[PDB]
């Protein structure tokens, strides 16, 4: 005598809806006063036919289950990184089963690196650091990645006044004019190379930049952000790597409705804007980009944002790396584990992380994780993991629990690692109803006279009254 | 709460000038209301963007206002073996208007000036400009105390000190009752930003046209710094008045400096003499807290209280996410010489970019219970993106939490709608105090007018 | 000083 | 440095006229003009500024105008604080430059001077020195023309000259003239003469005396 | 109220050097600019230069280049002007000036300083008395004080008693000595008959010596 019995259910559906152990009999030879909803077990003890039974079990098995890859070198991006891929998930009401997830930090991941440069006058002293840079940027980097590429931009602000010289004529031409030397012409931002994995073209392309020079301390770098992610086919971002924009300044930034000191209100439209001339063209008639907007782009093109600046702004901009969750800051000096390697030490860093993602969650759906890193540490209430190196591999524990019985029988939802490609497609199926609700009999003979629809063993009100 | 969203008054201006940027009430010497209007990127004479004003008579049906003319042309005065030249190009004319009795003040932030001395010159720069006029007897005026005559050289020997040649002198405006007009200069001083004050009074007595650079004794600026937490913080991005020392006979000045202290941003208190009474720090970097601040007692204690708009602050949202909303921050004076403490109400948009809190509007006593409201916009929000103006009452306890009405706009995407507001103004007389919204976005100008409450 | 310059 | 050509040097004029002087400069000056009033035995004061704009205070009787190199100070009905000294001064180039000058007298009938010499006194014949007065008093107009003569034969060295303002009520002048000889020299002659010539006489109004005699 | 009080009278010797003042009253001097203008009888007004009180910088006309050397303390909120190796020619009134509105005018004037050089030492007046020759209806008499050093000297007739109809002529330098004359008018039955005395006080030397007029 249990809560399936003492419900005193009317129907099939209704008996399976109290609890995930209940189940139903539609035999038509039960006994006088038997509750047709009971456990399996007492039901059989009761000589009901064993077809009669109507008894769901949750369940979970995979459909697509390919092996974690041992190298993300080669193949055209048929790595797998996440495991299994797609798996099929069965509930019933109030019911609850778990699945497990696993990820794989690749090794020898393809990557993506696109400078931004800060070409003001202020980063005469600082160039330094690009001087051979496509060679000292391969070098470090061959040991985690045998697929390189690295493209360059530069930035130095909004040219128009007052953060341009507009006097006399000649400064305009040489905003160095009123000095004894001589520099390039301002520009707001201008893509000089394309992504390609030709370091050489990369080392004469920088020697062929120079500086600029404007009025106002802080620069138009963000700007510069917000194109080279939302110029993809001029960067060469590549579908199947790991993209990392590296931002190079030595002072502070401009933010959006500083803007509204050159007269321009109109707020950025997060839309590209480099013509085939290479140069941005909305430059004077759009103001720059706020945090938010660079977020949303920096995570909707994937990229990875890395503050290489001088040690006088680390703060401002360690600062600003926690308003743009992924993003890391490198120190820019003379000094330190190696000023450019900061770029290897970046990227360690920031494949470093394993944190799941949960898109298209159903109402009723509620998940929990048990994360299991390091060493088979498990870790309850944890769906990210911190500590990582390349190559290593973790797991979750999942658990779904529904919330009643939703409308809508067929739902899916995804499971993916924040930055990466590969996710798990979990395919939920809501079983609340019986087998033999699809083969009822409406205005039946044995149901009030026609008044009633015979189903499962039992009548029940027909639709109308 | 009592706004009439159904029948509006429209004001239109030019394609293309901006009419609507910035506007404010007008009453003249027999107290006629008129909206006073600036459309920054209106046509001068050369076809070319100077900016405009418009003064617009009060009509139930609005309509196309008539110019409030202003001279245009570029001057130029050789005198003390120097060339003085002011550039009217693209000066944005109506970037901000404020009325003070029968005074109107058009100010053009980025009007550009140099002076030329044989081979050498000070720059071309944009130290901004104040027109002022007396519609009725035609008087006119101008203000320009960011003008100079020393040249480059000078500069850079001196280390760039006292270096007003950027101003932006107009870009934020107010009036005192007792007549002092008070610019904010976000540029001056090499972008700290400054005030400069003077009495209107004076301002017209000692103008003459063609004289460039003439002497106003009575003028008041504020001061340089070597701070480098005043560097590019903007001060006097926006600016306001009030009494916030007890004292009735001196006046207390709101200065907004929203990239102050490596873009935390802020905003100060100050005495008539420029010395900080307060200071209020911004709660996120890039938030953009000061760009608007409004001053009005809500709580009806007779006292003066501070509401700050942060239009880019980014609220935190499940999963370590955040949304940039926009916040305005309430801050109430406490009884007799006390500091203002935390803020005592934090209202938060919801709408993404939507940028709450952008304009901050006093309405006076809008439903007319005895505590003064506010209108808050939202010029992007909104479920259409289109804008949105919220309507916060006011309450024994400061303000209600949730709004009161909320007027949607009504032009197209883009307009800008709220950019600019005004309210505690009964226009039609009707002893109601109303609202008009600028849609700059759109070159018109939407007037709301209350109407006795409902309920 | 406080403009762009090292 | 520009030049300023302010005329006339002077003039002659009754209260309620309406007078205007006149400054020429060397070249342009776009309306960098002021004027400026030196009342007699005062300091200045600024009339106008910038070609026509008037300083705080001054009666709305005055007014600048011209243009170019030509400009002009115009008083409408003289009153009698009017009657001073009158600048014009440039400030479009440096070094700043000013006029001649401007004299406002008060103007009336002519008049005669009255003549009146005065052999050397004893004192200072026994001192070593001897000295002739010649007073001119009360004459209009102020050109006026003295000289001494010793034994009939002009003299013109050791003569001094002192003339008076415009006397303030009759509009007249007065002149001094004092021939300063030695005691001996003063003793080597007899006759001492001074002539006056005013445009009131055709012929000169002549006072002598003799030493030696009386 | 705008007021630019000015040093007192100077008096030195060629070769010296003077330093004049210019102290502000009702308006910090520091304001605007402020220009020194000399003043002499024959040649009229000379710009000599100006000064911008706030950062110290100086513009001087280049004829007084080296001759004159201005400059302004905010703190005693007074503008210098200072002479050095100075001559007869220096002997002049000095003003110092200052703009009202416009930036370039000159607008306001200080009450000017009398500047004299000479080698005179302090020297008293000799008076002498003016008595007509051996007759009309009117008779004229005179005073004359030659030779005193410096300036000014107060004249008077009969202790003051007799003002009206009365001519006393400017001072004049006799070669690094003043003289001045004065005459005075009356009827024939006024004089001899009515005793009249020439009063002269010369402050300088502390001397006020009086000569009565006597007939020939
Ligand atoms: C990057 O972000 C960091 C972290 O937020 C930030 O560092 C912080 O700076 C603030 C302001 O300088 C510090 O605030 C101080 O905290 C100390 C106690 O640790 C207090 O004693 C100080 O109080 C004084 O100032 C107050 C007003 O702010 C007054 O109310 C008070 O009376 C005192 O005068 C002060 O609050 C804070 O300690 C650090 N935080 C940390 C963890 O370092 C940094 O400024 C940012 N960098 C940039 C370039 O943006
Ligand atoms: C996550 O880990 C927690 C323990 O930290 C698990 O909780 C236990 O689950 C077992 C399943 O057999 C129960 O018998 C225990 O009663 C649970 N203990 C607690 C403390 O609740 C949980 O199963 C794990 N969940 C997932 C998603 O795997
Ligand atoms: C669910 O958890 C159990 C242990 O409680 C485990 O044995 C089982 O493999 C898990 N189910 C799935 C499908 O991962
Ligand atoms: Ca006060
Ligand atoms: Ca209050
Ligand atoms: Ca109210
Ligand atoms: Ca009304
Ligand atoms: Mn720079
Ligand atoms: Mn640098
Ligand atoms: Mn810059």
């Amino acid at each position: 005598p249990n809560i399936c019995t003492t419900r005193g259910v009317s129907s099939c559906q209704q008996c399976l809806a109290v609890s995930p152990m209940c189940a139903w009999c539609s035999d038509e030879a039960l006994p006088l006063g038997s509750p047709r909803c009971d456990l399996k077990e007492n039901l059989l003890k009761d000589n009901c036919a064993p077809e009669s039974i109507e008894f769901p079990v949750s369940e979970a098995r995979v459909l697509e289950d390919r092996p974690l890859s041992d190298k993300g070198s080669g193949d055209s991006s048929q790595v797998t990184q996440v495991s299994p891929q797609r798996i099929a998930l069965r509930l019933r009401p109030d019911d609850s089963k778990n699945f497990s997830i696993q990820v794989r930090q690749v090794e020898d991941y393809p990557v993506d690196i696109y400078y931004l440069m800060d070409l003001s006058y202020s980063m005469k002293d600082d160039l330094w650091s690009i001087q051979n840079l496509g060679t000292k940027l391969a070098t470090q980097m061959r040991k985690l990645t045998s697929n390189l590429r690295i493209g360059f931009g530069a930035f130095v602000d909004k040219p128009v006044s007052p953060y341009m010289y507009i006097s006399p004529p000649e400064a305009l031409e040489n905003p160095c004019y009123d000095m004894k030397t001589t520099c390039l012409p301002m520009f707001g931002y201008k893509h000089v190379l394309t992504l390609t994995d030709q370091v050489t073209r990369f080392n004469e392309e920088v020697k062929k930049q120079s500086v600029s020079r404007n009025r106002d301390a802080p620069e138009g770098g963000f700007d510069a952000i917000m194109q080279a992610t939302v110029c993809d086919e001029k960067i060469g971002w590549r579908n199947d790597a790991s993209h990392l924009l590296v931002f190079t300044t030595d002072a502070k930034t401009h933010i959006a409705l500083d803007g509204r000191l050159a007269g321009i209100v109109q707020p950025n439209d997060g839309q590209c804007h480099v013509g085939s001339d290479n140069h941005y063209s909305a430059s004077t008639t759009m103001d720059y980009p706020s945090l938010g907007l660079m977020t949303e782009k920096l995570s909707q093109k994937n990229i990875n944002l890395i503050f290489a600046v001088t040690e006088n702004v680390v703060n401002l901009y360690q600062n600003y790396s926690e308003l743009i969750p992924g993003t890391t800051v490198g120190v820019l000096s003379m000094d330190s584990s190696n000023v450019l390697q900061l770029i290897v030490d970046a990227y360690g860093k920031i494949r470093s992380k394993v944190e799941l993602e949960v898109r298209d969650l159903p109402e009723e759906l509620s998940l929990s994780f048990n994360a299991t890193c390091l060493n088979n540490e498990v870790i309850p209430g944890l769906k990210s993991c911190m500590g990582l190196k390349i190559g290593d591999t973790v797991s979750f524990s999942i658990e779904a629990k529904v919330r009643g019985c939703p409308q809508e029988k067929e739902k899916s939802f995804t499971i993916k690692p924040v930055g990466f490609k590969d996710s798990l497609i979990v395919q939920v199926t809501f079983d609340c109803d019986c087998a033999c609700q699809a083969q009822a009999e409406p205005n039946s003979h044995r149901c009030n006279n026609g008044n009633g629809t015979f189903e499962c063993g039992v009548c029940r009100c027909g639709p109308g009254w | 709460l009592n706004l009439d969203p159904v029948q509006l008054t429209f004001y239109a201006g030019p394609n293309g000038s901006q009419f609507g940027f910035s506007l404010d009430f007008h009453k003249d010497s027999h107290g006629r209301v008129a909206i006073v209007v600036g459309a920054p990127r209106t046509l001068g004479p050369s076809q070319e963007e100077t900016g405009g004003v418009f003064l617009c008579p009060w009509r139930a049906e609005g309509g196309q206002c008539p110019s409030l003319l202003f001279d245009l042309r570029d001057e130029t005065r050789n005198v003390g073996s120097q060339t003085l030249q002011t550039f009217k190009a693209r000066q944005g004319l109506g970037a901000s208007v404020v009325s003070w009795s029968d005074v109107i003040v058009a100010c053009a932030p980025w009007q550009h000036w140099n002076v030329l001395e044989k081979t050498e010159e000070a720059e071309k720069t944009p130290v901004g400009s104040c027109f002022l006029a007396q519609p009725e007897s035609g008087r006119r005026a101008e203000y320009s105390p960011c003008r100079g005559n020393t040249l480059s050289r000078i500069y850079v020997e001196n280390d760039f000190s006292w270096d007003k040649r950027y101003c932006e002198a107009g870009f934020s405006s107010v009036v005192t009752q007792a007549g002092e007009l008070v610019l904010g200069a976000p540029g001056g001083y090499y972008f700290l930003g400054l005030l400069a004050q003077a009495p209107v009074a004076d301002i017209f007595s000692s103008y003459r046209p063609g004289i460039l650079l003439w002497h106003v004794s009575s003028q008041s600026l504020s001061f340089d710094s070597s701070n480098p937490e005043y560097f590019d913080g903007y001060w006097g991005y926006s600016v306001a008045v009030g009494e916030f020392d007890g004292d009735l006979n001196t006046t207390e000045y709101v200065v907004g400096a929203p990239t102050w202290s490596w873009t935390l941003g802020a905003v100060e208190i100050l005495d008539s003499y420029y010395q900080r009474l307060h200071r209020l720090r911004g709660e996120q970097m890039a938030s953009y807290f000061g760009h608007s601040v409004a001053v009005t007692d809500v709580n009806g204690d007779g006292r003066h209280d501070l509401l700050v708009g942060a239009p880019l602050y980014m609220e935190s949202r499940a999963d370590r996410k955040l949304a940039e909303v926009g916040r305005v921050y309430l801050f109430l004076q406490p009884r007799g010489p006390h500091a203002l403490g935390a803020p005592s109400l934090l209202l938060t948009g919801t709408q993404l970019y939507g940028r709450f809190g952008s304009a901050i509007a006093p309405l006076g006593d809008l439903d007319r219970d005895g505590y003064n409201d506010i209108a808050v916009a939202a010029p992007y929000g909104g479920p259409s993106g289109r804008g949105q103006v919220l309507v916060f009452l006011g309450q024994s306890e400061g303000l209600r939490s949730r709004p009161s009405q909320v007027l949607d706009s009504p032009f197209p995407t883009g307009s800008a709608f709220g950019f600019s507001l005004r309210g505690a103004v009964d226009i039609d007389d009707n002893g109601y105090p109303d609202l008009i919204v600028g849609a700059y976005g759109a070159n018109q100008v939407a007037v709301y007018r209350a109407q006795p409450v409902v309920k | 000083g406080r403009g762009d310059s090292p | 440095d520009i030049l300023m050509t302010q005329s006339p040097s002077s003039m002659s004029v009754s209260l309620g006229d309406t007078v205007s002087i006149t400054c020429h400069a060397s070249q342009g000056i776009s309306s960098n003009i002021g004027w400026l009033q030196q009342k007699p035995g005062k300091s200045f004061m600024g009339l106008i500024y910038y070609g026509t704009n008037l300083v705080d205070g001054v009666p709305s009787r005055f007014s600048g105008s011209g243009s170019g190199a030509d400009y002009s100070l115009t008083i409408s009905s003289l009153d009698s604080e009017d009657f001073a000294d009158y600048y014009c001064v440039q400030y479009a180039q440096l070094p700043y430059t000013f006029g001649g000058g401007t004299k406002l007298e008060i103007k009336r009938a002519d008049a005669a001077p009255t003549v009146s010499i005065f052999p050397p006194s004893s004192e200072q014949l026994t001192s070593g020195g001897a000295s002739v007065v010649c007073f001119l008093n009360n004459f209009y107009p102020k050109d006026i023309n003295v000289k001494w003569k010793i034994d009939g034969s002009e003299r013109q060295n050791g003569v001094l000259n002192s003339w008076t303002d415009q006397d303030s009520k009759d509009s007249t002048y007065s002149m001094s003239s004092t021939l300063t000889l030695t005691k001996d020299e003063y003793e080597r002659h007899n006759s001492y003469t001074c002539e006056a010539t005013h445009k009131t006489s055709t012929s000169p109004i002549v006072k002598s005396f003799n030493r030696n005699e009386c | 109220e705008v007021q630019l009080q000015q040093s007192g009278a100077e008096l030195v010797k060629p070769g010296a050097s003077v330093k004049l003042s210019c102290t502000a009253s009702g308006f910090n001097i520091k304001d605007t600019y402020v220009h020194w203008v000399k003043q002499r009888p024959e040649q009229g007004l000379e710009w000599i230069g100006r000064i911008d009180p706030a950062n110290g910088y100086t513009k001087y006309d280049p004829k007084f280049q080296g001759k004159a050397t201005i400059t302004a303390d905010t703190s005693s909120n007074t503008a210098y002007l200072q002479l050095s190796s100075l001559t007869s020619e220096d002997t002049a009134v000095y003003y110092c000036v200052r703009p009202l509105y416009d930036y370039y005018a000159m607008d306001y004037w200080g009450q000017g300083t009398s500047v004299t050089v000479s080698s005179a030492k302090t020297t008293a007046p000799s008076v002498y008395p003016l008595a007509p020759v051996c007759t009309g209806s009117s008779v004229t008499l005179g005073c004359l004080v030659k030779g005193y050093f410096p300036e000014p000297v107060t004249l008077t007739w009969n202790s003051g008693s007799l003002s009206s109809g009365v001519h006393t002529f400017p001072a004049v330098l006799q070669s690094d000595l003043y003289t001045l004359s004065s005459s005075v008018t009356v009827t024939s039955s006024t004089w001899p008959s009515q005793s009249i005395t020439c009063n002269v006080a010369h402050p300088a030397s502390s001397t006020k010596v009086d000569k009565k007029i006597e007939p020939r």
